[PDB]
């Protein structure tokens, strides 16, 4: 496991995060003020689209944020 | 919501340092610390990642001012030495919850925090 922490991952054309920990973050997160929803199973960032989470459409910009909340 | 309430705040002079120390409910990824001026924006002065004791500053204070952990007294605290006037402020300390994050680039932006406490204020006179 390579050592990784506190930054964005930018891969074929797909938006990963990784924690303090060097692993890659899921579900929802506030990353430098911003909110992301990272897949369970691929780690990638909800990104350039309307999606359902919990029941609930949201919109992600093409860099993986949620617009507004 | 984590609670956070800072303490050691005080009157000093040029030259002269204090201790603030900050106790937290929880830790957060990162504890920070801000001052705010009268008049003026609050800036981010030092950050600590909770995990592996990483520290950042601002330009301003590097040399002078130590920001450490005590994860037992759930405490944060900065050492702050060789004071000068434009140090007077009310310092306030914050964090995040679990699913928060910033980048090294971020970390001393106030908007990367969720949780503040209420200030203890520092001031530093010439004579």
């Amino acid at each position: 496991a390579i050592r990784y922490q506190n930054r964005f991952l930018h891969l074929l054309g797909k938006i990963y995060y990784f924690g303090n920990n060097s692993k890659a973050v899921t579900g929802w997160q506030t990353i430098n003020g911003k909110v992301y929803y990272f897949m369970p199973d691929t780690a990638m960032a909800a990104a350039g689209g309307l999606f359902e989470i919990d029941g609930v459409i949201y919109f992600f910009g093409v860099d993986g944020v949620k617009a507004m909340g | 919501e984590v609670q956070l309430v800072e303490s050691g705040g005080g009157s000093v002079q040029a030259g002269g340092s204090l201790r603030l120390s900050c106790a937290a409910s929880a830790f957060g990824n990162y504890m920070g610390w801000f001052r705010q001026a009268p008049g003026k924006e609050r800036e981010g002065v030092a950050a600590i990642r909770t995990g592996g004791g990483s520290t950042y500053y601002t330009d301003s204070v590097k040399g002078r001012f130590t920001i450490s952990q005590d994860k037992a007294k759930n405490t944060v605290y900065l050492q702050m030495n060789s004071l000068k006037p434009e140090d007077t402020a009310m310092y306030v300390c914050a964090t995040a919850g679990d699913r928060w994050h910033a980048t090294d680039a971020f970390i001393l932006r106030d908007f990367v925090y969720e949780y503040w406490g209420q200030g203890t204020q520092v001031t530093v006179s010439s004579a």
